[PDB]
């Protein structure tokens, strides 16, 4: 009758009807994407209001039953998942602003469109912008937006931004940003612990030891735009932002096109065999399964290929269709896609299905710690299934890479550059953003003052300069889903910087030989159980352990970045040795 | 407590988690059984047998 | 591991006190064997017995 | 994964390793002071330099499991052991100057001489009352020699002290301290200052009774010296019959309480006897195996050589306990029918016994618990095997020898020469090597402060007192190396204190040097356990279990001379008690 026993009472109840409701509530979801109707709105609806609040009072009630009292560690996590109070502390006039300005800034995003010279900026203009080839329309489209959507979100933002800050207040936490670096910390453990703080230094320590590789990939990217347009662009100073093509300055794979190292140097697509061998598109799905057994991981259940919907929709039944991985509970797993016999699917079904692969092995603990070890895990691990996917010798030993293709140095140069163009390129946007993000939030930058800080960000850590001055009242970073909606964008690095780190633990025991990116995980079944003792455990361990348990570090490392493209890190320096390093920061159209 | 060999317990009385008397269903107040939810979706562990 | 009754290992394979694979010794990689040295001069304890 | 875990695995390697060139390193020195020659140097050599280099690679890596994060006290122990930088941690310019002058200072102790230097200087003053011949003896080496030595010394230092910083102890004498105190273990932890603290506290709680020994002795001398001696100020350091100021023991042919009373000996009877020197060691053997400690096996009698070899094999002769690892144990000695020899041969091997005893435990830890035990115990069995009783028990003290207080009051006073007499000297010039490792005395001063303390602290004095071009203290063998002086003091309370326990276990009533503890196997037993403990549990705790405190006990060394003391008393009365400071041999 102590806080232990019945903490353990209380959580097993709680198991047994959160997976009949989150079922539920996942079930209607599930069918409404399938199936677009009234009927399967309200089946969404009921689900989630009344999913929504049994969590509220079983998270009340889980306050009767003190963290500090319990001494058997596994339900003290599960009610640390619990116990965080969210919208209970904030006043209720500030709750549903909050609510109500979250629903109206994606609303705004999504429904808010740049008038042609009207259009979508998701993904319409971004499309155009990439596929274009006429700078002056694109400076035009970054332009166009802030006069027409930017202000629209800019002043929702600010005080979006001061709502969020309080409920951070409300959950004692000194801004929204801490709020969201506190996803990370670990509690009660052996020296395991990492606080807010030291995951920003952590951050900013990884950016000083990754710099190399980004200033000398920055230096040819740089070079080359300026070759495709030398009467705009100075030979020394940095990159307009317009010239990235993409709004948000996430994706630098709208340059790629631009700076191909050789015109006449093909990528690996291997579209064109499945289509010649009449490879059904559920095929390569069937392959991509051998693969995973192969690896050495648990194999697909019946009921994932009964239940999955893997076909597009098409016009039988309205629906929302995209690549995504679900878990549904109580061991119903499933893939929803729109799957098309080409490369870009089956790397795709890849990461969706390697995704079910740790959802399987999450069901081995209670729901509540039915997730990963972190927020970046999911997409890390499928990226690791996507770079198996993408190398040639999964590609040759399956059949869809030619059996007479030999390695071209060029060829393996050309695929490392789109790779560490779309993968690296991002890293100091994502890591600008999040720090701009997490000053915005602890207020020590006037709201004024946030837009110079923008810019300013841009010029300074990625080379990246607005064509265009803009004032107070229109906001660049609101051109991003995320930015306007709640999202933190600290687990896109760590994603990325887990993914590396797990290709070269896999590879290790694998023990494979060459450049990082030619080490594959196919078979290497020491590395299937390597891996396969870490998703077991998911969110129930700390995550900085269940991350050392495979790769032997008490922190994540560069260095398999750099093995991963050290064939494009070489020839990066080769040409960079005669072109100029560095960006000058003042420089810019409007000077 | 455990049953012993055999022995098929029927009771429907609401166990009380704590030390408060307590009478129906409360906050440390459960009914001892719980439902299966058995559905044609459901995977191989959780679908029922006979 | 230890061995079994009447179990005989001839195998050198160098053991990794850490959770990574390491080629040869070093600080953490530890070769399973030690060699003797036995002197005339040693204790009882430290001669060698056939 | 787990520190410990990979703490351990590396320790088992390391106490391989470690042996075996532990091994190689003890047997070409032994060698070498076996048989002195070119080949045995260029192997001692080779061998010291092979083990320290192998230290220094292991200190390295044991540097890369932190201690904080051991469980097991006693693998976090061996990590502490091999942590410590040492003569590694100091920049190379700074670590080069450094051991040129301590080969410097040791060759010019060597090169220095009164107007050679060993013995003769002490059997100068040793052999001879004349005032002026002590006097000139005195100030003629000091000449020679602190004119050189002083730079030095000081650099020396100065040098030393920036190691020690550089290692987190505030100087070197904070170093020592951390040698000295305790490591490894969790709530036994002493402070530095503490210890340095407790051995001055021990110092002026058993002084109040050498003040009635320096009445009596400077009363002596002013029968021998009437014009000469003050009866109020400081005595002259050159009528000690020791150069260095360490001993006492040159006055007892002056002192002697009861000149009609020899001192108790059974020489005659090894003399009739012809005991060699195997025999007297298996005599003592006997002795130490009815004690209750380990018997020393037949691997130790044939590899020994306790004997001088002649000058075709030449040794190195200079008693002294060898142990070479994996079982190897030996003594090498000279040894001559003498009671000097007898009380000797006791000495070395119940030094050896220590070492036998710490062998069983890991590499790291087979070193004993305190430098000052393995003398202590040595000086034990000499004690005990000195004690009349024992004598008589033996046989060869004659069977009609009659023993009485005066007899013991005579050889009393020879102890006390030697411990009442050294004891404020060592202790003084322990307290001023830590003042000038410590920096709190300017150079120019250290010599100043010397004096000053000198006269404050031991009541004997240089008959003049010296130059600040020259440093005295460093004329002394034993300040112009690197040695810590904490550990004289000590060994002789960690000896009254073990000879407390054992007196205990004997249940004899009477004086500390009256009480027979030989044979009382159990004690001899618990002291071997006491040996086995070696580094695994620190030497503070060995004390205790002897003693029931954590402290330095006062009482063992007063009991001990306690008769003597009362006789002191009676001759007390007519004399002056107390040190000026204000008059000097000079003035
Ligand atoms: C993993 O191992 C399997 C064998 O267990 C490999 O499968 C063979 O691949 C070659 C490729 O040319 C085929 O010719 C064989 O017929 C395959 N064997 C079977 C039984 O199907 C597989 O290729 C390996 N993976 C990789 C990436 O090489
Ligand atoms: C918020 O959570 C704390 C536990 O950290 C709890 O004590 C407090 O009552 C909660 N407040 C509300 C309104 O739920
Ligand atoms: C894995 O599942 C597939 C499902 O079709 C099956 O064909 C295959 O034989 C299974 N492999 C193993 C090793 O169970
Ligand atoms: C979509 O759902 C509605 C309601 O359940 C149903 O009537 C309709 O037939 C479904 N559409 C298809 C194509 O099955
Ligand atoms: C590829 O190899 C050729 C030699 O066969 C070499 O000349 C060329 O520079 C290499 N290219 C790269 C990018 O390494
Ligand atoms: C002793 O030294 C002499 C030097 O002349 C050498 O020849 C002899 O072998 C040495 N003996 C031993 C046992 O080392
Ligand atoms: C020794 O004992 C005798 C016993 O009568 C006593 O007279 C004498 O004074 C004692 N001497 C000393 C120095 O205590």
């Amino acid at each position: 009758s102590t806080i232990e026993e019945q903490a353990k009472t209380f959580l097993d109840k709680f198991n047994h009807e959160a997976e009949d409701l989150f079922y539920q509530s996942s079930l209607a979801s599930w069918n409404y994407n399938t199936n677009i109707t009234e009927e399967n709105v309200q089946n969404m609806n009921n689900a989630g209001d009344k999913w929504s609040a049994f969590l509220k009072e079983q998270s009340t009630l889980a306050q009767m039953y003190p963290l500090q009292e319990i001494q058997n560690l596994t339900v003290k996590l599960q009610l640390q998942a619990l116990q965080q109070n969210g919208s209970s502390v904030l006043s209720e006039d500030k709750s549903k602003r909050l609510n109500t300005i979250l629903n109206t800034m994606s609303t705004i995003y999504s429904t808010g469109k740049v008038c042609n010279p009207c259009l979508l900026l998701e993904p319409g203009l971004n499309e155009i912008m990439a596929n274009s080839l006429d700078y002056n329309e694109r400076l035009w489209a970054w332009e166009s937006w802030r006069s027409e959507v930017g202000k629209q979100l800019r002043p929702l933002y600010e005080e979006y931004v001061v709502l969020k800050n309080e409920m951070a207040r409300a959950n004692h936490y000194e801004d929204y940003g801490d709020y969201w670096r506190g996803d990370y910390e670990v509690n009660g453990v052996d020296g395991y612990d990492y606080s807010r703080g030291q995951l920003i230094e952590d951050v900013e320590h990884t950016f000083e030891e990754i710099k190399p590789l980004y200033e000398h990939l920055h230096a040819y990217v740089r070079a080359k735009l300026m070759n495709a347009y030398p009467s705009y662009i100075s030979p020394i100073g940095c990159l307009p932002a317009h010239l990235l093509g993409d709004m948000w300055g996430r994706f630098w794979t709208n340059l790629y096109s631009l700076t191909v190292p050789f015109g006449q140097k093909p990528n690996i697509d291997v579209t064109d065999a499945m289509v010649d061998q009449a490879w059904d598109a559920q095929r390569i799905f069937k392959e991509a399964e051998k693969f995973f057994v192969s690896v050495g991981l648990p194999n697909m259940t019946q009921g994932f290929w009964e239940n999955s919907m893997l076909t597009d929709p098409g016009n039988v039944q309205k629906a929302v269709c995209h690549p995504t991985a679900w878990d549904l509970g109580k061991g119903d797993f499933r893939i929803l896609m729109c799957t098309k016999v080409t490369m870009d699917d089956f790397l795709t079904a890849h990461h969706e299905m390697g995704h079910i692969q740790y959802d399987m092995a999450y069901a081995a603990q209670p729901f509540l710690l039915r997730n990963g070890a972190n927020e970046g895990f999911h997409e890390a691990v499928g990226e690791i299934m996507s770079l198996s996917a993408a190398t040639p010798k999964h590609l040759k030993s399956i059949g869809l890479l030619s059996p007479d293709f030999q390695e071209d140095n060029e060829t393996e140069i050309n695929f490392l550059l789109k790779q560490a163009l779309t993968i690296v390129g991002t890293l100091p946007f994502t890591y600008m953003l999040e720090k701009w993000r997490w000053m915005v939030f602890k207020g020590e930058i006037p709201k004024d003052q946030w837009m110079k800080k923008w810019w300013e960000m841009k010029r300074e850590i990625v080379g990246v300069v607005e064509p265009v001055p803009h004032d107070e009242t229109y906001c660049d970073p609101a051109s991003l889903f995320h930015v306007s909606n709640d999202y933190s964008f600290i687990r896109y690095y760590t994603r990325t910087l887990y993914q590396f780190q797990f290709q070269e633990a896999l590879c290790q025991a694998a023990k494979h030989e060459g450049p990082l990116h030619k080490c594959d995980i196919s078979n290497s079944t020491e590395a299937g159980q390597k891996l396969f003792n870490m998703l077991r455990l998911g969110k129930s361990e700390p995550w900085t352990l269940a991350l050392e348990n495979v790769v032997g570090a008490k922190n994540m490392n560069v260095r398999p970045l750099l093995n991963y493209f050290e064939p494009l890190f070489t020839w990066l320096k080769d040409q960079n040795k005669n072109s100029f390093v560095g960006w000058s920061t003042d420089w810019s159209p409007y000077a | 407590s455990k049953l012993k060999p055999f022995e098929r317990d029927i009771s429907t009385e609401i166990y009380q988690a704590g030390n408060k008397p307590c009478k129906g269903k409360g906050p440390n107040c459960y009914f001892p059984l719980e439902s299966y939810g058995f559905r044609p979706t459901y995977g191989v562990g959780h679908q029922p047998y006979r």
